[PDB]
DNA sequence: CTACCGATAAGCAGATCTCTCGATTGCGTATG
DNA sequence: CATACGCCTCTCTGCTTATCGGTAG
RNA sequence: AAUCGAGAG
């Protein structure tokens, strides 16, 4: 009864129906729930890549976009936040921001989590084969644009049926 | 003859999706012809300069493409419109020239201006005055007093 | 093995159109009756999270009980409306009461009379919208308590 | 009758009428029927015929 | 038509159950063959439902009490039967001489059940079946006043009479919680058959029992066999 | 007593204790905006959240 | 609803209000008089509850419309009580505000510079500007000092709004939003509870007597202290009236206006109306329509309405109250039985006490007094079975079907089995054109009895016309004129609408109640099958249901227009549906037999023959019913080539999947594995994981990891690599393969297991 | 009484006018979202049902939802999506703008 | 000294899917 | 003895309210 | 129409 009103925004920000904000980003990346069947599924995403290019057609969805600024300013936060290494979360600066918060997700290309660019790098360390890292890390970025929950979307009745069926299921409490 | 300037917000049917200006003029003026219409009154004559709005707020004039709002129930679309709806006036206490079609003792039945009936009373060219107006009856009509 | 008693001639159930409840002309209940079948609060919130919105809004206003009322612009109410008695040829007319005075009190054709014969001259600016008869019935069970709704109507 | 389809939902006023002149009457007796048809309303606009002649000619 | 069970209990003769048989010795076979009956559906053999397996009548009693509007004293505006008016032909077609239908007619919705001119109405007026199964009359049973003062006839008992043949969407159940709907009349070319040359007339499916965890079928169906044989 | 402060009181009266939600409504003045899915289901407006979160026009090829 | 009526108007909002008492009875089209609702005769009784003026009843031409039954809305009336009553909503209400004021000066007993300081703030939250309403205490630094602390205070509050006008952090209505709303409440409770904490008026300095309750319609007050009167000398449990209370608060509301229009209004009064305190009691009651106060015929059996009841008993104390006035100026004259007279005033005392009751019990059952009490209005609208709940928000629906459910594994995944008697029953008005005259004069033609057919045929003038009853020459007739040029001028953009059978075209809206989640409420295209009265589903949608066939039935609903059509057709139908938002995990997939005939298919001891691979491939495909994509069925080279040429179920697999997956696309090279450990098939053995490549299967077997509740299988992939349309087909290919495979092997268990 | 209606109708004019967003200062999703797909489709789909003008070959075609999906794979669908924000604003893209999957 | 108030255990108001059948409906006393 | 007209007792949250004293005018 | 009773998933 209360989150059946919250909906994505067309800014990618989630917000009741009197337009109050209760969040930003839908978790905090903005991955559509049934879309990020295989994001991390580098192993099958590299197995499949030319199957893959049919539906995510470059040549048929690079034009009405940006494919530059969010990739750069991806490299430039990526390699900043490289720099600082570790160290406690209350020292480090804020001077560099997630793409996505400057850079529209579903408008500029490369503009992704960032969970997600650190697992991609990890799993291209393998360095294990055509196919090569720039057109897997492309079509990737491009699976990332595609897995965006769309505005609009039921988001809070959806989480309140996502918490209340499973409840049907069931010394702290 | 006067010339009143309206907006009306008339609906738009998904027909004449590919001839607005015929869809709105065809569909809500010709039914307003010679008809006495509460924001003049007079026989509605003449549609001149219809202007159909655009729904686009940053949409420069003179342009022969127009949006139209569709309702979210129904195809059929709803807009804003102008034109100079152009129509004549007779009101009480104004000089009539008529002319007498068939006599008779109580009611002269008789039909104003060549097409326009009326009636003649009992208490009651030409220039006669207008004491009323009658429209809540079958067609415009106009009784006649000739009492000076 | 036994044959049990909840047969299938004792369980289906169709209905196209029918009776409706007086008071919401919405689809009685039952099924010996012919009435319809609720599309509750639970369905209802489902048909939302799949951002289905027209298939909620035909399975809870355009199937049930989807009326052409009448609302006074002027007045901002539905239910306070009423149509004009015919004098000889002429056309009933929909017109307000609240935002109508008697044309006796006052000192042409902006007069209206209703049934009882009183003459009226008034507030003649009603528009029809699209709302469920319950909205009608929630109005007067309101008004019933002292309490107005005003309705504001898009194009004014 | 005078639905949606046949009837303007409101027809506010902007301004107040203005007159013409004697030479926008003789313009509208010839050239409307020539930008009209040059149905079955047409039993109802055969009046105009009426008019044009009452500030032309002999009714 | 009922069947004794040959996997009975003990104690199906010392209260004498036999007497009201809830069903019959149907010859299932554990079988995933037809894919109609995976979750918890069922196949009845069509054949043998076409020889009456399993079928049944049900029998449906409505009150005709026409004291409806009389009122201790009040005059008997209504009598079974026709006047001297105008009536269709098409109701005595369906109506016996007196008012009241006759026995075994079939009925259905907007068929007459009882006609009686109404005194002040000048009009014979009938009554209609309210229901949309056509059905059979059994009896109907006129019905008086235990009073020594005696009145006219006003209420009469009907009692009607459906078949209700085992169609596809009934429920049969085992003796072992193994309810299922039937699911389709499965031809009997199409049962699958053994070497003795019989179909089993009842299919259900062998997933129903692991999760369900009822050995009980299992031996019933063993010593049904055993006992039959 | 979590959604007391919430702007459509069309949610409130319907979830529950109808009555107390209509009297701090009405004594307000509270004008109901009409935009939360309950307001639009009890007034009979379609639901922005979805397929109603637009508009659709019609692109006319005349003047 | 229908679609060639479209509404021009539509509303945009709502705001309630009080109903003030002057509009009524400028808008009541009659009065209630006497309390007999209705004499013999079988007649309504002029100055009743069931006059014609209150609306149509029963073939009486209402005597306000002047329509019958059928076109007659209704029309408000108003009881002219003569005592005001209290409104019981606004009880609570009226006694905060009647306690905390002085009768003495009419002002409220508080500090008038602390009425200001409240008042200044409500009005800057009315804009939505919070910090400035906390800056407001900074000015605090005697009536020259109060007024220059009003002075500068209104000052600042009225720059403050300016400011924020002019910037456009609020516009001339006002910024409202849920922050707003909870400093608002938050502040207007403080007020209230600072308000009622007082002891004597702190702005004259004079003490007023208190007030008390004994629950609703029940008010009285107290007398003074020892020491109080004497605190009031120097300065200078009795029963009180409703109109009493109401003179006091009249006073006290004038001279509070602008604290009371700060209070009284969230949102700026643009109309500035006055807040006039008779809002809190009702002098007129108002009575809904006879429509809406109907009685129903339950066989001979016929009720009263309930509101009739409790309206007839308020006009009953009305009347009573009334001729007991008429007696009362009998002893005016005669002012020497006043013992008497103080005997029938106690009488008319409780007459009021009786007749605010009344109202109290017609509009709160509750707050009536004395121990079937009747349903009052706030009763009717209250609960689950209220009016708001059970009316509004869910509501019995048309066009919607019943029946139990039945498993058909011959249907498509996207389908339903439809039995013929909906299908001549659910219709669906298709407006009549130049592409649907083939299909929708046959449907006149066959009409109401034949599928696929129609049953009404609604004309262009809007009238509606029924072919149950017509002949086949009739409905010939009608068919034949079906289109046709329209002579109306009115309706010259309007034609003909055919209510055509639901043929297999169409979608439909399924649901198993309970509808624990949004899955459990998707969309099937219809297939019509001449079987038994019941509703035939697939079984890889049991899982989306948690639907059995032990007897469940489901509400199948029936879209009536193209929105909801295309609505359930891309959004909600069951093939877009294959993993649930929950954790986007899948939830669609065959379930027990198909997977335990999996096991034996792919099992590497079954090999199968030309003869035997063929059949089951086709079976399976049958390309005429587009399961293909070339057009013709391709096959595979067979495992086997001496003695004689043998396949693999594996092989058959790989073929299912290269038939039905799209050309031109490379198969899904897959790694997984499934619910079987290698030490079951013996030493050696490699089939816990199975190894697709280009579309076929290589090692290990399918299993329910492969298809069902269970994630990364084949399906999952397909539906991963080629939408979930591909994985639907996938899903429906395996569930006709798996069948006809378990017809020719079957699947038993028994003792010996 | 006819100017104070002119003032209405300006004081609307203007309020549509500055919510709106210049034709190029649009910053949402290219992409249509399935919402924006499924009622595109059904309002295309009645508008023709109610004998809207077509401008592709039926090619035999009875289900109006059918010709207006081949409509969309042809993109000659007279009809513009108008995404409305938090605050409220426009975007009025049009058919032949958006990318579809 | 006492009022302003800031905080100390108790009374009450309101909570806790869809469906199909069947049966029955409070009494006392006053006039003819 | 029919007919007709009214009086009558086995949950939990969250806000109604405490008795008294701390402490600056 | 409510109350009570039997059941279905
Ligand atoms: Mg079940
Ligand atoms: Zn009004
Ligand atoms: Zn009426
Ligand atoms: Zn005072």
């Amino acid at each position: 009864k209360q989150l059946e009103g919250v909906h994505v925004s067309y800014d990618n920000s989630i917000r009741d129906a009197d337009g109050t904000l209760v969040q930003f980003m839908y978790g905090g990346d903005a991955i559509d729930i049934t879309k990020e069947s295989h994001m991390t599924q580098f192993e099958f995403c590299l197995d499949n890549y030319y199957a893959l290019l049919k539906k995510y057609n470059p040549s048929a969805l690079i034009e009405h976009l940006d494919v530059e600024s969010a990739l750069k300013y991806s490299k430039k936060t990526l390699k900043y936040r490289k720099k600082h290494s570790k160290e406690p979360h209350y020292k480090q600066s804020v001077k560099y921001d997630p793409v996505l918060a400057k850079y529209n997700p579903a408008k500029y290309l490369g503009s992704v989590s960032e969970n997600f660019q650190d697992k991609l790098e990890s799993f291209l360390d393998k360095n294990s084969k055509g196919v090569n890292e720039k057109k897997f890390r492309a079509l990737m970025q491009l699976k990332y644009m595609r897995s965006l929950i769309n505005p609009g979307e039921a988001v809070g009745i959806i989480a309140s049926q996502s918490v209340g069926e499973p409840s049907t299921q069931m010394n702290v409490t | 003859i006067v010339r009143v300037p309206i907006a009306l917000y008339v609906s738009l049917a998904p027909m004449y999706l590919e001839n607005p200006l015929q869809g709105v003029m065809k569909q809500h003026l010709n039914p307003l012809v010679m008809k006495y219409n509460n924001k003049v009154g007079g026989v509605v004559l003449g549609y001149e300069g219809l202007k159909i709005l655009d729904a686009d707020p940053l949409s420069k004039e003179d342009t022969s493409e127009k949006l139209i709002k569709i309702t979210p129930d129904t195809p059929f679309g709803f807009t804003w419109c102008h034109v100079n709806l152009y129509v004549w006036q007779p009101q009480v206490g104004d000089v009539l020239e008529g002319y007498i079609f068939i006599q008779s003792a109580s009611h002269i039945g008789l039909l104003i201006h060549d097409a326009f009936n009326a009636s003649i009373k009992k208490n009651n060219k030409l220039r006669f005055t207008v004491r009323n107006v009658h429209t809540t009856g079958r067609v415009v009509s106009v009784d006649g007093t000739l009492i000076s | 093995y036994q044959r049990l008693r909840h047969m299938v001639n004792d369980k289906f159930q169709v209905r196209s159109t029918g009776p409706v409840n007086s008071l919401t002309m919405q689809p009685v209940k039952g099924r010996k009756r012919h009435g319809g079948i609720r599309v509750g609060e639970m369905e209802r919130d489902a048909l939302i999270g799949h951002g289905t919105s027209f298939l909620l809004q035909d399975r809870l206003l355009n199937s049930s009980d989807y009326t052409q009322a009448s609302v006074c612009r002027e007045c901002g109410s539905i239910l306070t409306t009423q149509q004009s008695v015919p004098r000889i040829g002429s056309i009933s007319t929909v017109c307000c009461r609240r935002c109508s005075m008697r044309f006796e009190d006052a000192k042409d054709s902006q007069i209206w009379e209703d049934g009882q014969g009183n003459k009226f001259v008034g507030g003649n600016e009603t528009t029809t919208v699209a709302i469920p008869f319950v909205l009608k019935y929630l109005d007067s069970e309101l008004s019933a308590m002292g309490i107005r709704l005003r309705y504001n109507v898009e194009p004014k | 009758t005078a639905t949606t389809l046949n009837t303007p939902v409101v027809i506010h006023a902007t301004q107040l009428p203005q007159h013409v002149s004697t030479d926008e009457v003789l313009q509208f007796l010839e050239s409307f029927i020539d930008e009209k048809e040059n149905t079955n309303l047409s039993s109802s606009i055969s009046q105009l015929k009426r008019i044009q002649r009452d500030f032309k000619g002999l009714p | 038509t009922g069947q004794t069970p040959i996997v009975k209990a003990n104690l199906y003769d010392d209260y004498g159950m036999d007497n009201f048989p809830n069903g019959f010795n149907a010859v299932v076979a554990v079988i995933s063959y037809t894919g109609y009956d995976m979750d918890d559906a069922m196949i009845i053999n069509k054949s043998a439902d076409e020889r009456g397996f399993g079928y049944g009548t049900m029998y449906k009693t409505e009150k005709v009490d026409l004291a409806l509007n009389r009122n201790r004293g009040d005059p008997i505006t209504q009598h079974f039967g026709f006047g001297n008016d105008e009536w269709p032909k098409e109701w005595l077609e369906k109506l016996d001489e007196d008012g009241l239908p006759y026995i075994g007619t079939y009925v259905e919705e907007g068929d007459p059940i009882c006609a009686y001119f109404d005194d002040t109405l000048n009009k014979t007026k009938i009554k209609t079946y309210h229901s949309s199964e056509p059905a059979y009359i059994e009896e109907v049973n006129l019905i008086g006043d235990e009073s020594n003062k005696f009145q006219e006839l006003q209420t009469v008992s009907i009692k009607y009479r459906i078949r209700r043949t085992p169609q596809i969407g009934d429920k049969f159940s085992s003796r072992h919680g193994q309810k299922g709907v039937c699911s389709r009349k499965w031809p009997t070319i199409d049962m699958p058959f053994s070497e003795t040359g019989i179909q089993p007339d009842i299919i259900i499916n062998p997933h129903a029992f692991p999760s369900r965890m009822t050995i009980g079928m299992f031996v019933e169906s063993l010593a049904g066999k055993a006992g039959a044989l | 007593q979590g959604m007391e402060t919430s702007t459509s009181s069309f949610m409130k009266m319907s979830y529950e204790t109808t009555c107390q939600f209509l009297t701090k409504a009405v004594l307000d003045n509270e004008r109901e905006q009409l935009d939360s899915p309950s307001a639009r289901i009890v007034v009979g407006k379609l639901n922005n959240v979805g397929t109603g979160s637009f508009d659709v026009l019609a692109k006319v090829p005349n003047a | 609803m229908d679609i060639s009526k479209p509404v021009g108007s539509e509303i945009t909002s709502v705001d309630f209000g009080i109903l003030t008492a002057k509009e009524i009875r400028n808008l009541s089209a009659k009065q209630i008089t006497n309390p007999t609702v209705l004499d013999n005769l079988g007649h309504p009784v002029s100055g009743g509850l069931y006059d014609l003026a209150l609306g149509a009843f029963l073939r009486n031409l209402c005597s306000t419309c002047g329509l019958d039954e059928k076109f007659c809305p209704g029309h408000q009336g108003h009881i002219e009580l003569p005592v005001p009553c209290y409104n019981p909503l606004f009880f609570n209400q009226l006694y905060i505000y009647l306690r905390a004021s002085c009768l003495f000066c009419h002002h409220f007993r508080l500090k008038s510079v602390e009425v200001h300081r409240y008042a200044c703030k409500l009005r800057l939250l009315q804009y939505g500007l919070i910090d400035e309403s906390y800056k407001l205490d900074e000015i605090t630094l005697s009536s020259t000092l109060l007024n220059e602390l009003k002075s500068k205070r209104s000052e600042y509050v009225d720059m403050a709004i300016a400011k924020a006008l002019s910037d456009g952090r609020t516009t001339e209505r006002g910024s409202f939003t849920a922050t707003v709303n909870d400093e608002r409440k938050k502040l207007v409770h403080e007020f209230h509870k600072k308000l009622l904490s007082r002891g004597k008026c702190d702005n004259c300095g004079m003490f007023s007597p208190k007030f008390r309750k004994d629950g609703f319609t029940k008010i009285f007050e107290t007398a003074l202290n020892e020491k109080q009167i004497t605190n009031n000398r120097v300065k200078g449990s009795t029963y009180i009236l409703s109109t009493e209370v109401k003179n006091i608060l009249d006073t006290v509301f004038r001279k509070e206006q602008c604290v009371l229009q700060y209070v009284f209004h969230s949102r700026p009064n643009l109309s500035r109306k006055l807040v006039k305190a008779d809002s809190f009691f009702m002098d007129v009651l108002v009575v809904p329509p006879t429509r809406f106060r109907l009685p129903s015929k339950l066989g001979e059996e016929v009720h009263e309405n309930s509101q009739n009841q409790l309206l007839s008993k308020v006009l009953t104390t009305s009347l009573l109250i009334r001729d007991l006035n008429d007696d009362l100026s009998k002893l005016q004259k005669d002012k020497v039985s006043l013992e008497d007279r103080r005997v029938i005033f106690s009488r008319l005392m409780n007459a009021f006490v009786t007749i605010q009751n009344d109202v109290n019990a017609f509009i709160d059952s509750t707050k009536a007094q004395g121990r079937v009490p009747i349903p009052g209005v706030k009763q009717a609208l209250e609960k689950k079975e209220g009016l708001f709940r059970k009316h509004m928000m869910g509501k019995r629906v048309n066009y919607a079907a019943r029946s139990v459910i039945s498993p058909d594994p011959n249907i498509e995944t996207n389908e339903i089995g439809v039995p013929p008697v909906f299908a001549v029953k659910l219709t669906y008005p298709e407006p009549v054109t130049a592409y649907n005259i083939a299909e929708l004069r046959q449907a006149v033609i066959n009409g109401p009895d034949k599928w696929p057919g129609a049953t009404q045929i609604q004309n262009e003038d809007g009238s509606l016309v029924s072919l149950i009853g017509m002949s086949v020459e009739q409905r010939k007739a009608l068919a034949n004129q079906l289109l046709t040029p329209s002579s109306n001028v009115s309706t010259h953009t309007l034609n003909k609408k055919v209510y055509r059978h639901i043929k297999n075209r169409d979608v439909v809206l399924m649901n198993r109640q309970p509808t624990l989640h949004k899955a459990s409420m998707m969309g099937h295209k219809v297939r019509v099958l001449p079987n038994e009265k019941t509703l035939r589903l697939h079984y890889a949608n049991t899982g989306a249901y948690n639907a059995d066939f032990d007897g469940d039935e489901m509400n199948m609903h029936f879209p009536q227009n193209e929105n909801a059509r295309a609505e359930a057709l891309n959004l909600a139908n069951t093939d877009s549906q294959y993993l649930t938002p929950t954790s986007g995990s899948p939830v669609r997939g065959l379930i027990q037999d198909h997977i335990s005939a999996g096991v034996w298919l792919t099992s590497k001891d079954s090999f199968f023959t030309r003869e035997q691979y063929q059949q089951y491939i086709y079976g399976c495909i049958r390309p005429e019913d587009g399961h293909t994509t070339r057009s013709k069925i391709v096959t595979l080279p067979p495992t086997i080539f001496k003695p004689y040429p043998l396949w693999t179920g594996k092989q058959i697999i790989t073929t299912v999947l290269l038939n039905v997956t799209p050309p031109d696309m490379p198969g899904i090279n897959l790694i997984s594995k499934n619910k079987i450990k290698n030490e079951y098939w013996g030493k050696g053995s490699l089939e816990n994981e199975v190894l697709f490549k280009d579309g076929a299967l290589l090692c290990g077997i399918l299993d329910k990891s492969q298809y069902g509740a269970s994630k990364y299988g084949i399906v999952h992939s397909l539906h991963e690599v080629y939408g979930p349309e591909v994985a639907a087909k996938v899903l429906s290919v395996l569930g006709r393969l798996f069948t006809n495979y378990i017809t020719a092997t079957a699947f038993t268990c028994g003792m010996d297991d | 009484g006819p100017e104070d209606f002119q003032q209405h109708e300006q004081i609307r004019r203007k309020t549509l006018k500055e919510k709106a967003i210049p034709k190029d200062q649009r910053a949402t999703t290219p992409y249509m979202t399935k919402y924006e797909r499924a009622r595109i489709l059904g309002t295309r789909a009645l508008q023709i049902s109610m004998n809207a003008p077509v401008f592709v070959d039926l090619e035999g075609e009875t289900d109006p939802l059918r010709i207006a999906m081949k409509e969309l794979a042809e993109k000659k669908i007279p009809l513009v999506i108008r995404r409305y924000l938090p605050d409220g604003s426009f975007e009025d893209w049009s058919v032949e703008e958006l990318i579809v999957d």
